[PDB]
């Protein structure tokens, strides 16, 4: 309906801790 | 003899029948149909609408539509400002007016929620303005998007020449969308609902205002290229001055205007038997189809005049002076055309509206110009 | 008086509005005016269009040049020759400057 | 206004108002018309049915200049203030920018200096509001056309309005004007009346004359034989001989049909009688004369004759040199427009093709001014100073390349009469 | 060189076309189309999980990804990551990239405005400061708290604007920033010849295929062919005057008496004595000034007999003649 106006905005895991630990220390 | 040819100059329509329907959600409140209103031009289109919505507002209920001009804007704000102006108050408007969602919150009324209906007149400027599908189309798009979910929508009724517009739009707003479909034209009144406003328009009558047969003579033998009776009544009250200043006979007058010189008045032009060998002299000229300077045919003009000695060569200033009495009477144009070397260089290219077969017969009659052909 | 050096310029393709307000002032104004165009485009009268052309009073004149040898010789014994006296060598120097110009072979 | 109180002064000497002065005074373009009698009622019974009925038309002349087109509208309006309007000249040309006319237009109804934009906001809301008478004369339509008619468009909408106190009158170059640059939705607007004006005709420019030459032809001037002012010691009467005052007519009605051009031509043949008898008897500044027919000749002819043919002869060596060379390449070749290298090419060649006849003296000058020090020149003396005197002359023309061997040349004149001067 | 060509054509109208293209759009193949929606709906937690790492997500692949990327923008990862941080959730800023009307200062006033005007930003506007107002937003950045405040879409990444070099790499910028997601589509073949390895360091872009043979209904309403003159005089001759009709009804007979080339064509003295053998031209500007109203719509051609000719085929004329002179 509206997509030819542009740029309209609109406004609308015991493993994964594991990562956590680790990525940002690499980083 | 004057106060009643004075006064000559000076629900009505058999359109207006047409619009009511179109409009039939008008007097009820609701949304009325889907209006753009097109039109070739000079058929009266322009104060067509301008009749109906002045017959709207003097006949209506809360009473605020308001219509405005699209002549000098090139650019879709103040359109959304003059809507404004019938509420006679005060706000920020440069934001309000601008963006596509900024329109959106303009439109919540403040006394009595009678609903509101726009009218854009002469959208072809806007149409005929900026490229296309950069500006203008975009401006054509946006304004003909009415998904706005209370029944308080700015019903667009736009207005156009040329009916090149409808192909002109996209593909998704030839899918019934908005104001699109009913494309409402009319056809130039030929005689039949025009001359017949005239009679109503004769509402004071005098008694000698001419025999009627003559002015439908006039309305049918003017109706071959035309649009706007009224104003070919004011040729009529034009020559309704002729009786006057001698105390359809004005298009005789001037259409012998317009006609002569091709058949008869050349030689009118051309009372010097040399204002006709100059004139066969441009036309051997034309064989090499160039900028056909003034000296080039100068030269053609020498080349040949040394071969048949028919006068003596003349000067180019009095070569400059003949082909001036060329022009004035409207046989040969001169226009100062184009050479790119240094600057914009101004040569002089002349053009003839004269053919061969309008030549011929002029020249045969005297064997002076036939040696040169 | 006006003094116009190069009139050509003004007389444009696109406007020429300067030179219609001016030649229209010779027609109507009481103050008396007078316009001197200075230019070297020697067919001036073409470059104009029409409707400024019938304002113009169509006088021009052509400048002069030298058309015999004999004409500079003539000038340049006009210009460097002195007549008033100012220095003992002026009439001295007077006749050096004819001897020079009157051989042929100087 | 103001500043014509301080455009007098004081000390005028006694200026010599000799024979010829009484007829220049008359001969000025300033001062009921002979030759568009019943136009003018054409106009005004157009004109004066919507002024006393107050409505809104519009009247459309058109014709070459020097007419009467100037001069016929203002002699409409004219007697109409002895019987409610506000007269503006909305000149074309005499606006800068072509949007500067809207600004005069708010000016001329309260005196209000306003936007082009926003004069035209007020002017659209004045021609559609006022309850109830404008004239306005919208002259030499050619300026005010040009960019992209939006302008044009809203000088005849205004009149579409029947609530709009307006007149408006159009003087155009050309019939053709709403038709081979306006649009048909202005051409509707435009309507139809399209009074044409003609040129005038040679009887009619007899009859334009004497109304300059009312009270002074054949009349009796009062002068002392001292200073040779004249008074309207001798008492002289000037005479004007017309058949030459006809032949003046039958050129001017047969080229254009202008009434400046007719005028001035009788005005410059005045004077030329005028320094003729200052010559005779010398008069300066400070039996029955006339106006011979020999006048008229010279003075019309004096528009019509050139120079271009005795300026190329009183040239110099070296520009007739110049062009004697490139009318040779032009039948060389027969291509009309000559690299320049080929023609220093044949200035070169064009030394050693004749014999070892003064061109010795020549060709010893051509490339040194004497002085067999300084010498081996390449192209000839001062070669950059005849094209360029043959350049600003207007006779050559160049286009322009840094290259100064390529760069194209092609002739402005016509070749013939080059051709032609060159033999002498 | 006899070739068929597109005048030759089985031509269809305005309403005939969209309507039945938009059966086929939305009946063609319906059930396996979904069926691909359900099939890569499993990946939309891999997605969630990658896009913490700031990684710009570009989804290459045949056939439309609009209807796809709005999905999966709006309704599954703006409420799912404000969920997971912890209100308003996350701001959706599209770009409509086959939208040509896409500037580079317009959408950049909208990302200050979008992003936090926590200073006088607007000082250091002054003459191209964008570059310059953006490196300052992005070292203030780089010691900010890392979390996602805004999720980016720019659709069709090759569009007419956005691959304009000086917007390229104004959106090269932005992505190095951690605090935004850079969730675009591209559909060109030779997108990658975009991006250089200075881009791609501040891209770090990733790739995805998706292809679902969408028939892109908004993407094909800018673009034209000669589908979008033989169809544009079609509709000035249905509202003129009547006696144009007539006229043209006899110019278009002996027109296609003997493709409309110049050749069939006819001269204008004996074609203004056969309008007058109807009574219907008076004379050569009567005939002319209406024939002026077809030379200004391009409706006729002239070329040199004084050749007056059609620019329409020998079918067109036919088609021309049977529906609406007739
Ligand atoms: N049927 C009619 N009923 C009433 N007045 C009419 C009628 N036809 C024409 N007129 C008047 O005559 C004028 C002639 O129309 P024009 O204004 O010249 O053309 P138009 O109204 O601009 O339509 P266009 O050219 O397509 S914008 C109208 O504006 C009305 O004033
Ligand atoms: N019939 C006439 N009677 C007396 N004087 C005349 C007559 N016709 C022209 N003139 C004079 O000649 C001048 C010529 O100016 P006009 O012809 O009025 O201007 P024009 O015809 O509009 O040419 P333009 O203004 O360049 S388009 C006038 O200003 C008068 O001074």
């Amino acid at each position: 309906a509206d997509a030819q106006r542009s740029h309209y905005t609109v406004y609308p895991e015991k493993r994964w801790e594991l990562y956590h630990q680790l990525h940002s220390h690499f980083h | 003899k004057a106060l009643l040819q004075k006064s000559s100059e000076l629900a009505r329509t058999a359109e207006y029948e047409q619009v009511m329907n179109f409009l039939a959600k008008a007097i009820s409140e609701h949304r009325s149909d889907s209006l753009y209103i097109t039109g070739p031009p000079g058929t009266g289109k322009t104060a067509q609408l301008d009749m109906i919505i002045r017959q709207k507002f003097q006949s209506l209920e809360s009473v605020a539509v308001t219509s405005i001009n699209c002549i000098s804007l090139g650019e879709p704000s103040s359109i959304f400002q003059k809507i404004f102006d019938s509420f006679q108050d005060l706000n920020g408007p440069t934001l309000q007016i601008k963006n596509m969602q900024h329109l959106q919150k303009f439109l919540e009324p403040y006394h009595k929620k009678t609903t509101f209906v726009v009218v854009l007149d002469e959208m072809d400027r806007l149409l005929h303005a900026n490229t296309s599908e950069t500006q203008s189309v975009r401006t054509i798009l946006e304004l003909f998007l009415l998904a706005k979910l209370p029944t308080v929508s700015f019903v667009l009724i736009g207005m156009a020449n040329s009916l090149d517009m409808k192909d002109r739009f996209l593909s998704r707003l030839n899918l019934d969308r908005g104001l699109l479909p009913q494309t409402i034209v009319f056809q130039p009144y030929t005689a039949e609902q025009m001359y017949e406003i005239v009679i109503q328009k004769m509402s004071s009558l005098p008694t000698i205002i001419f025999q009627p047969m003559a002015i439908k003579f006039a309305a049918k033998k003017c109706a071959g290229n035309t649009g706007d009776l009224r104003k070919l009544f004011d040729v009529l009250r034009g020559s309704i001055e002729i009786y006057e200043l001698e105390k359809l006979n004005y298009i005789a007058k001037v259409f012998s205007k317009f006609v002569n010189n091709n058949s008869t008045r050349t030689r009118i032009a051309k009372l010097n038997i040399q204002q006709k060998l100059i004139l066969c002299t441009i036309i051997q000229s034309l064989k090499l189809n160039s900028d056909a300077t003034i000296d080039e045919s100068f030269d053609h003009y020498i080349k040949a005049i040394t071969k048949t000695d028919t006068l003596a060569p003349l000067q180019r200033n009095e070569f400059l002076e003949i082909c001036t009495i060329l022009e004035t009477c409207g046989l040969v144009s001169i226009k100062k055309t184009k050479c790119k070397g240094k600057t914009k260089r101004f040569v002089d290219k002349i053009d003839v509206d004269l053919d061969m077969r309008e030549f011929y017969d002029e020249m045969t009659k005297i064997s002076i110009l036939k040696p040169f052909l | 008086v006006f003094i116009f050096d190069e009139i050509d310029t003004f007389a444009g393709p696109v406007r020429q509005t300067l030179l219609y307000n001016l030649f229209d002032m010779v027609e109507h104004s009481r103050v008396p005016v007078c316009i001197f165009g200075c230019t070297t485009k020697l067919n001036i009268l073409e470059y104009l269009e029409k409707r400024v052309k019938s304002r113009f009073s169509q006088r021009v004149i052509y400048m002069p040049q030298i058309q015999n040898l004999d004409d500079m010789v003539d000038a340049v014994r006009n210009l460097l020759t002195v007549r008033s006296e100012i220095s003992p060598w002026v009439s001295q120097w007077n006749e050096t400057l004819e001897k020079e110009l009157s051989d042929p072979r100087s | 206004s103001r500043f014509e109180n301080k455009l007098k002064t004081t000390q005028k000497h006694q200026i010599v108002e000799t024979i010829f002065s009484k007829v220049k005074k008359q001969l000025n373009s300033s001062y009921y018309l002979p030759a568009r009698e019943n136009e003018f009622a054409s106009i005004y019974l157009s004109a004066y049915s919507a002024i006393e009925s107050d409505s809104a038309t519009t009247i459309y002349v058109a014709g070459t200049p020097g007419v009467g087109k100037t001069l016929t509208v203002r002699e409409v309006v004219k007697e109409l203030l002895s019987s409610d309007f506000l007269y503006v000249e909305i000149n074309g040309l005499k606006m800068v920018k072509p949007t500067d006319c809207y600004e005069t237009l708010w000016n001329k109804v309260s005196g209000e200096r306003l936007t082009w934009a926003a004069s035209m906001e007020s002017l659209e809301f004045y021609f559609k509001r006022v309850p109830k008478t404008i004239v306005v004369l919208l002259d030499e339509l050619d300026a005010m056309v040009t960019k992209s008619q939006d302008i044009m468009y809203n000088f005849f909408n205004w009149t579409t309005y029947e609530n709009a106190k307006l007149i408006v009158i159009a003087v155009a170059n050309t019939m053709d004007l709403p038709e081979r640059q306006l649009g048909n939705k202005i051409t509707s607007r435009i309507g139809f009346t399209r009074i044409m004006f003609t040129g005038y005709t040679h009887e009619e420019l007899k009859n334009i004359i004497d109304l300059r030459l009312k009270g002074l032809n054949d009349s009796f001037f009062y002068v002392d034989t001292k200073t040779g002012n004249a008074i309207l010691v001798r008492k002289v009467r000037l005479r004007m001989s017309a058949d030459a005052i006809e032949i003046a007519s039958r050129k001017v009605a047969s080229v254009s049909g202008d009434a400046r051009r007719a005028l001035k031509v009788c005005k410059r043949a005045a004077e030329i009688a005028e320094k003729h008898y200052m010559a005779k008897h010398g008069y300066g500044y400070d039996g029955v004369q006339t106006v011979h027919i020999t006048h008229v000749m010279k003075a019309l002819n004096e528009t019509l004759n050139s120079h271009v043919i005795t300026f190329m002869t009183r040239l110099s060596f070296t520009a007739k040199l110049f062009i004697y060379a490139l009318l040779n390449l032009m039948k060389k070749n027969g291509s009309q427009e000559q690299e320049l290298g080929d023609i220093v090419d044949e200035i070169k060649l064009l030394i050693e093709v004749n014999g070892s006849n003064f061109v010795m003296e020549i060709a010893k000058t051509l490339f040194q001014q004497g002085s067999d020090n300084i010498s081996e020149q390449l192209r000839i003396i001062s070669w950059d100073f005849v094209l360029n005197q043959l350049l600003d002359a207007g006779i050559l023309f160049k286009q322009t390349m840094k290259n100064d061997r390529i760069c194209c040349v092609k002739l402005n004149i016509s070749v013939e009469e080059a051709k032609r001067a060159m033999n002498e | 060189k006899s070739r068929h060509t597109m005048s030759m054509a089985p031509d269809v109208t305005r309403e005939e076309f969209s309507l039945v293209s938009n059966f086929f759009n939305e009946n063609f193949q319906k059930r396996p189309r979904q069926k691909l929606f359900e099939i890569q709906k499993k990946m939309f937690p891999q997605y969630w999980f990658e896009l913490t790492q700031g990684f710009s997500l570009l989804f290459y692949g045949v056939g439309s990804k609009r209807n796809f990327l709005e999905e999966f923008a709006i309704d599954y990862l703006s409420p799912k990551i404000a969920y997971s941080q912890l209100v308003n959730s996350i701001p959706c800023l599209i770009l409509n990239g086959y939208n040509p009307s896409c500037n580079y200062r317009d959408v950049f006033k909208e990302i200050t405005d979008l992003l936090v005007p926590a200073e006088l930003t607007r000082s250091e506007t002054k003459g191209n400061h964008v570059i310059l107002q953006i490196q300052k937003m992005i070292d203030f950045y780089k010691n900010q708290p890392l979390d996602i405040k805004l999720i980016l879409v720019v659709h069709n990444l090759d569009g007419p604007s956005i691959r304009k070099n000086t917007f390229q790499t104004m959106l090269s910028f932005l992505s190095v920033i951690r605090q935004i997601a850079i969730v675009a589509s591209t559909d060109h073949i030779y997108a990658p010849l975009l991006w250089d390895n200075m881009k791609a360091q501040n891209y770090n872009f990733v790739f995805h295929d998706i292809s679902n043979f969408e028939p892109s209904t908004v993407e094909s309403t800018f673009q034209d062919v000669m589908k979008m003159g033989a169809e544009g005089a079609k509709y000035v001759l249905q509202s003129l005057t009547v006696n144009s009709k007539k006229m043209y009804k006899l110019l278009i007979e002996t027109q296609m008496q003997n493709r409309g080339t110049q050749r069939t064509g006819v001269e204008l003295k004996l074609f203004n004595h056969l309008c007058a053998a109807d009574f219907i031209a008076s004379n050569e500007i009567a005939l002319r000034s209406m024939l002026r109203e077809f030379i200004e719509h391009k409706m006729a051609n002239i070329t040199k007999m004084e050749i007056i000719w059609v620019p329409y085929t020998y079918a067109e004329l036919e088609k021309l003649l049977k529906t609406v002179l007739n």
